[PDB]
């Protein structure tokens, strides 16, 4: 059983070549320049140098050249990989949302519960109160038509 | 912080001046590190410090 | 298992994070010597008690354990026919009243749903030591009217 | 416990890491695959994982 | 998305469900209050009949 640990771009592409081996990668958050130290199986890291350089203030013609000296195959990984996590990032956020609606629904439905047991009980109760003044009624007015 | 620092120098340095860099672009894939680095060398370089 | 790794990974704090959570020195004598096996079942069976006494913790009363001393010195000091201190009698004396507690601990717990055979069997297996705990009571105390 | 070899903790936390700051993780070993390499820079936590 | 989209119309629903029950509930109870006069008033009348 063997974990590893990586920063080379051959080793980027290591597992999915093998049989039995799966590549994985721990999230960063470039937003904040800080690790969310969540491990994700399946996706492989993606480097970010240049988009920290820029959050940092390095020149976007300094950028620009370095791009330049990058393989065309290099560009494509990493832009593949932020697209992946961008669509993973839309899946979480659009999820935290449908849990906090579903949570709304669930808490709506048990209220329409609790108000149709109380609905029932106060009708029950009234249509007993009026069965009640009804026959107390009728009594007095049988014990007048008897006197 | 070697990025900050170096995005600093960048903003200071000229022909008079004396420049030491240890491990340019050193932390990162090595491939976009040694990129940054030619580059950053590239920008020092022409302004012959 | 290599001693260097447990040592790198810091596995000695792991098991101070443990230890700060003792109420005697007992279960820290079994926490010193806590290492890695391979042996399946006494690895299953200790996790097992653990989880188990985890529900206890978690749903009902905690343990007491105060007053509670090794008497190792005193149990074979005691068995050699070598005459006693009355702090190792105070020692054995406070042993047995944990015993005790422990028992009415037990005694406490086992009216709920779902009786858990091992605290039962433990529980069951202390005995009724309390003629020598009333007589080390009424024996080593300093004033002299009880001890007439 | 098992002697096949075969880890699943889920949402484990580094023992010895903060209970505030302990990132939870689902890691899974020695079924499907029997080794994992953990790519990218080295900012993830890689050493703690 | 899907999920969220039946999630939001079985909560738009639930709420004028609410409205409804709400509205049903004041009608059933004037209805109930107007079907008791009714009777007193019916029981009266046969009585000074």
């Amino acid at each position: 059983r063997v974990l590893a640990t990586t920063h080379y771009p051959e080793l980027k592409a290591y597992g999915y070549n093998r049989e039995g081996v799966m590549n994985a990668s721990v999230e960063f958050d470039i937003e904040t320049l800080s690790p969310t130290y969540k491990l994700l199986i399946g996706v492989p890291g993606r480097s970010n140098a240049f988009e920290i350089s820029k959050r940092l203030g390095l020149p976007d013609h300094i950028i620009g050249q370095a791009k330049s000296e990058m393989t065309a195959e290099h560009n494509e990984v990493d832009t593949m990989i932020a697209s992946l996590e961008q669509s993973k990032k839309r899946a979480e956020e659009e999820l935290s949302e449908t849990e906090s609606i579903r949570k709304e629904a669930e808490k709506l439905h048990k209220e329409l519960q609790q108000q149709i047991i109380e609905l029932n009980s106060k009708k029950d109760k009234m249509l007993e109160e009026a069965e009640q003044q009804a026959a107390e009624k009728v009594k007095a007015a049988m014990k007048e038509a008897e006197d | 912080s070697h990025m900050v620092n170096i995005v600093g120098i960048l903003e200071q340095v000229n022909e008079n001046s004396l420049v030491l860099f240890d491990e340019l672009g050193a932390g990162t894939d090595p491939q976009e590190g040694a990129a940054l680095a030619m580059s950053i060398l590239d920008d020092v370089h022409r302004t012959n410090a | 298992m290599q001693q260097k790794v447990l040592s790198a990974l810091e596995f000695h704090k792991v098991k101070e994070q443990v230890i700060g959570h003792a109420a005697s020195s007992l279960g820290k004598e079994m926490l010193l010597e806590l290492k890695p096996s391979a042996s399946i079942d006494e690895i299953k069976k200790q996790l097992d008690e653990v989880d188990e006494a985890s529900d206890i913790i978690r749903l009902r009363g905690q343990a007491p354990f105060g007053g509670l001393v090794d008497i190792r010195g005193a149990l074979r000091r005691a068995e050699i026919g070598s005459v006693l201190s009355p702090s190792e009698f105070t020692e054995i004396s406070g042993l047995l009243y944990a015993v005790k507690q422990m028992k009415h601990f037990i005694t406490q717990m086992a009216e709920d749903g779902v009786d858990i055979p091992l605290i039962h069997q433990h529980a069951e297996q202390l005995i009724t030591l309390s003629d020598l705990e009333r007589d080390i009571n009424s024996c080593i105390d300093d004033h002299g009217e009880v001890l007439d | 416990m098992n002697d096949t070899g075969f880890i699943r903790l889920k949402k484990a936390r580094h023992p010895l890491l903060p209970p505030d700051q302990v990132v939870a993780n689902d890691i899974e070993l020695g079924r499907d695959f029997s080794t994992i390499v953990i790519t990218g820079p080295n900012t993830g936590g890689k050493t703690v994982t």
